[PDB]
DNA sequence: ATCGAGGAAGTTCATATAAAAGGCAAACGGAAGCATTCTCAGAATATTCTTTGTGATGATGGAGTTTCACTCACAGAGCTGAACATGCCTTTTGATGGAGCAGTTTCCAAATACACTTTTGGTAGAATCTGCAGGTGGATATTTGAT
DNA sequence: ATCAAATATCCACCTGCAGATTCTACCAAAAGTGTATTTGGAAACTGCTCCATCAAAAGGCATGTTCAGCTCTGTGAGTGAAACTCCATCATCACAAAGAATATTCTGAGAATGCTTCCGTTTGCCTTTTATATGAACTTCCTCGAT
């Protein structure tokens, strides 16, 4: 009963590529990728919610966790691509 | 004769830098590694998983071809072309230990 | 290293099997035109280090959790906790 | 004195169960009782197999005698292992037996992993562990050899090491007084299920 | 009391030969 | 209902983020619009580098991505070189890189 | 889907201020 | 009004050596030294509680975080000084 | 009355902060009591492996006050102390007396 | 690095404040024997570039928790999540 | 008259350096850069640094930029040379890599 | 457009309270108030302050209109700064004072500092953010003159850039029709305290 | 050996910063006692997966010898880093200084755990159905070299 | 000055291993619905600690010029790795029954949480009180160079 992140990652490779596959080893890198940059990113917003002593893991704290880890330009759209998925979840 | 010797290096550089294999063959390494395990709390022969020891030669490999990518400029540097001991030994002293001991 | 074997006289060792024309194909590999030697007789050293930082880190994850079989996620994570994030089975 | 039979004897005494841990120990026949007491029963495992050793590696660190813990230990579980039936043919303490333990393979060994024990019905308990010219013998997958001195009948465990089976048969017929040993295919779960294979078709012919 | 593990010097780590 | 990631527009999974998010113990309480805004972000880095392994698989004559397209997708651009620094790939291959210096 | 300005490995380590 | 282990490191130097001061910009780093020890040992023995997906940092699960952090014969030290310090926690 | 942990465990350190600060840390969500008598039994080790190191560079520096550069000429000459160590700057820390045998004569 | 200033003409510049001898007394201490006169210019290339690999770490810890100073606990919190642990402040 | 060496020599300031430990780079020099860096990264509102940070980077500085001299020149005294170029604090950047210096 | 003036008004726009954000974006009389019906003033404020941002962001990027949102920010919160009073001497929406606003440092930028408040009374509110020949001007450290066209008396405000504070005294004198400035003691906190001070003992001499 | 004449280490110091010593008090926190909730060690069990062997079979590693490409020591010509010595510009100390900005404080409220119940979607897993890529040649077509 | 001829790209059928689409169902999970918990935003208020000038005071950097220690190129002497072919021995594939050992499901007793009442260890604040490390100076003596 092993649950995994691989049906979503072959919904976005169609969605910028409608027609290449992508093999079944590849899509175990894919996993151990995502299930990566999410350990470094929330395994590290903990932290900024221990420095400041909060208690909450906010969206704020994902925003300077992002902008810490991404190096470059890679950085200023992750944050930008980020709040546009805010900004429409509560206008709703 | 003994002048046209194929130039067999630059055919062999381009061969395997386009192909991804496994360089060193089964039955040598894992018993290396099944070795080393022996010297860490003896007697307890740990089976390995099969999948384990292609999880640490994708992971040795990964490293020696790194190293001799990576080395091999100092023996650049130093007017040489062909690599030397004194040459692997530098570029593990200025990795700066985490990397190598 | 744990041995006590005495005959004087043996076998290759069990790393005398590290052939030479390997570690000439990772080394040209690694770009390296012209190989020394004496590199046959240093990276069978190099190698044997990288093995006693893995596997005494990867035994010690399986002697934890009580078992006898050194799986496929215990060499990712003495691996992920070396430093060395490997991406093929986690 | 020894320290890397450590992992010999505290891997063994963990697979005893809590129900009859005491009872191997003595029946063991190695530690005073007046050392016994002082150890808490109760309490985790785990934490009362160090209290032992750091008894055990105090008093003697032995080889010779870690084996034959581990004779006892397949004693009482008997019934696990699959135990194969050989007979000799063709040919008291067996004092000269001991002695002739081992007349194989002198380059490597010149005792196996040697295991003796005085049982009654001619039983001698032999723990054989294999190990060849340059690798210690592998403690971790002995051989249990069950013969008797006036049948000539052995109860030999099931050993998973291969490219010993007739080295061992053989060795232990010359070393023995027989010159024919012979393999049958009586090998079952039970010794007792064998005895009404063996026994009965040998003691009443 | 308060005793002691081997402290040696840096001990020149990098170089590779076979023990003997 | 309604699916959360539908109300986002994106397509990692909002909940699964945030079932994971809490069972961590990264913190004892967790934000409502942290999870939206952590798969948001997941969601463009995978396809980012399916971006860059999409066209390094044509550039290949091949229609299926082999794990040796990331690694020429990844080592092939600045910023995911430098985010994935210290990490193998597994059935990954080296760059084509020669010294320059031989003939 | 737009994209950043994805060069190559782009040289550095011989860097110098942009005179 | 902080609190650090500037005491707790001061009696260990008068019971190796009897006689030699500390100078105060000197017990920073030996604070800062204990508050990174301690932040690699139950910072990793956090997560043998969550490979193994168990639940209580038990004395054991601080042996394995001991065993992959200190280096060479110096935790063959350590493991044999904690669980000296264990036995006689209990008989007591 | 068979009083406090450190004094019945034989530590200096204390074993009560620590089983504190193993809660507040979020480390797991349950902690047991075996835990920081053995964390804590371990830091003070440490503590008195350094400061017997430390107190040589102030005694063959003919000084009594372990200064940061006494501490940077017992973190450095340890072979397993520097390993461990293998980040870890120190303000006012120095460097170890280098001598290249091809810039001396 | 923007300015807006148009005379074409400025200071040393604001860099060439680490002078000279500055740099000479850096890397005496490094044990080198003797200097070319071009390091003085790549070694203000590598101080320039290590201070915006850790003051951009310093400066965005300073403005999450909303501030205006910068202290010393960022400066070790830039440093520690860095790679380069200093046991000086922290 | 009585010329000596090259005061002779360097080896007096190498073994005065090595035998310390004080800071190399003037305070305000090197305050005035990274009161300027700090400016690019902050969109033009001026942080004030506390007295105590100026301090920490400079700690840092340089025991990075020290290390970074001893780590180049095992490759000048490799390359048969004596004198240090820029053609080897560029190569000591590139063996460890992203972790010294991206 | 432009970019980095907003981090300017998104700082300046968190400093002005809940209680009176549409009292001042009246008088800013910039956004659009078919916009302000969707612009919400109830939720919480980093996401009410980046909606106002991105109503800035699509009309007008000038961060010379940007100067006068802090200048009705200090109109009104005349409580937080220390006040100060000179005097001119030896010598109306200022159109002619507009071309005449400063005569100096046009060889360090061209338009630097520059912002007016156009109000009765002679109430305008000269914002002057300092810069040398190489900087750009430091516009969160602002001086506000409120000086009159008929009497000589202004109110100028507290600000910790020293150097300047004889080079407003001359620049700003010229720029009227005066030649000569004093510096008085009348360093005070409210600007209707310093009415009780000024206005008192130079219109009822 | 001749020799002055530097440099270098030593105790000849006492001063002022930086420390051990002292007691509180108090805000803090850790220890004790006791009754209650719960993880998980012990144990017996179903079965996926690693060992160990046989045997082909052939793929490649080992062993030896040649001939050229390359490493090494030197030497001599041009340049370039270090010393030095003379002056000023820029660091640093210290004080007053507002004072900006941070730390601490007291509220209530929108945002949060929580629990139950409806469903959906994802979803993971098995079995079935198409399809790309390895593959060998049908080698025609090919460019570097030897006719 | 043209065949020889492996080399590269092409073309093509073709076996097959490995993705792709079905689908159930169902399990597990997430989502809407209320209802009670609680944090952290927000403002208010006092305070530490920062920027910013004036300013002696001098210490340290800069600019120029001279000279020896240095890197750079080239040459010949000579060693040492690529190449080759030749043959066997070690690694690979498959099947193998086989079974040690991992895995999944029960059960209850120790061990850990929670609360109150409790005593003491630990931070700070002067404040006193001792001291070690510091510069400057004393004076002997080692050691280094012109002869």
């Amino acid at each position: 009963r092993k649950e995994s992140y691989s049906v979503y990652v072959y919904k976005v490779l169609k969605q910028v590529h409608p027609d290449t596959g992508i093999s079944s080893k590849a899509m175990g890198i894919m996993n151990s990728f995502v299930n990566d940059i999410f350990e470094r990113i929330a395994g590290e917003a903990s932290r900024l919610a221990h420095y400041n002593k909060r208690s909450t893991i906010t969206s704020r704290e994902i925003q300077t966790a992002v902008r810490l880890l991404l190096p470059g330009e890679l950085a200023k759209h992750a944050v930008s691509e980020g709040t546009k998925a805010v900004t429409k979840y509560t206008s709703s | 004769q003994h002048s046209r010797r194929r130039q067999g290096w630059l055919k062999e550089i381009r061969k395997l830098q386009k192909s991804t294999h496994l360089l060193i063959r089964k039955l040598p390494f894992s018993r290396l590694a099944r070795e080393i395990c022996v010297k860490f709390t003896r007697g307890v022969d740990f089976n390995w998983q099969a999948q384990a020891l292609l999880a640490l030669q994708e992971a040795a490999e990964a490293f020696l071809v790194h190293l001799f990518e990576d080395a091999y400029l100092l023996t650049l540097h130093a007017g040489r072309v062909t690599l030397f001991p004194k040459d692997v030994q530098l570029a593990r002293r200025i990795r700066g230990l985490e990397e190598g001991l | 290293k744990g041995g006590a074997k005495r005959h004087r006289k043996v076998l290759r060792d069990n790393i005398q099997g590290i052939t030479k024309p390997a570690i000439r194909r990772l080394a040209r590999r690694g770009g390296v035109k012209r190989i020394s030697g004496l590199i046959y007789e240093e990276t069978r050293g190099v190698l044997k280090v990288f093995l006693e930082n893995v596997i005494r880190d990867a035994v010690t994850y399986t002697e934890h959790a009580k078992r006898k079989t050194v799986t496929a996620m215990d060499v990712v994570y003495a691996l992920k906790r070396q430093g060395r994030t490997l991406y093929g089975f986690g | 004195m020894d320290e890397t039979v450590a992992e010999f004897i505290k891997r063994t005494i963990l697979k005893i169960p809590m129900n009859e841990l005491t009872t191997i120990l003595k029946a063991w026949d190695f530690l005073s009782e007046n050392q016994l007491q002082t150890v808490n029963f109760r309490q985790r495992k785990e934490s009362v197999v160090q209290h032992l050793i750091h008894l055990c590696e105090e008093k003697r660190a032995s080889i010779s005698d870690a084996a034959l813990l581990d004779i006892i230990y397949m004693q009482f579980h008997q019934h696990q292992k699959v135990w194969d039936v050989f007979q000799m043919s063709k040919g008291f303490d067996m004092k000269q037996f001991k002695n002739s333990f081992k007349k194989i393979l002198q380059r490597a060994l010149k005792n196996v992993t040697v295991s003796f024990r005085e049982t009654e019905e001619n039983a001698v308990w032999i723990r054989i562990a294999w190990g060849t010219q340059y690798t210690k013998p592998n403690q971790y997958k002995p051989t249990y050899v069950v013969y008797y001195s006036q049948t000539p009948y052995a109860f030999t465990s099931s050993s998973m090491l291969r490219r010993n089976t007739p080295l061992l048969g053989q060795a232990l017929t010359i070393a023995s007084k027989h010159h024919q040993i012979v393999k049958m295919d009586l090998r079952s779960r039970y010794l007792d299920s064998l005895k009404a294979i063996v026994f009965k078709q040998y003691n009443q012919t | 009391t308060k005793s002691r593990r081997i402290s040696r010097r840096p001990s020149d780590w990098w170089v590779v030969k076979s023990e003997e | 209902a309604k699916s959360r990631s539908s109300r986002a527009g994106l397509q990692f999974p909002v909940g699964r983020v945030h079932r994971l998010l809490r069972k961590g113990n990264y913190a004892e309480r967790v934000g409502a619009g942290a999870p939206v805004y952590l798969a948001a972000v997941l969601e463009y880095l995978t396809a980012e580098i399916l971006e860059l392994a999409g066209n390094a698989a044509r550039d290949n004559k091949k229609t299926r991505i082999i794990p040796r397209h990331l690694q020429l997708a990844i080592r092939n651009d600045e910023e995911l070189n430098k985010l994935l620094g210290r990490v193998t790939i597994a059935q990954g291959g080296v760059l084509p890189n020669i010294q320059s210096v031989l003939l």
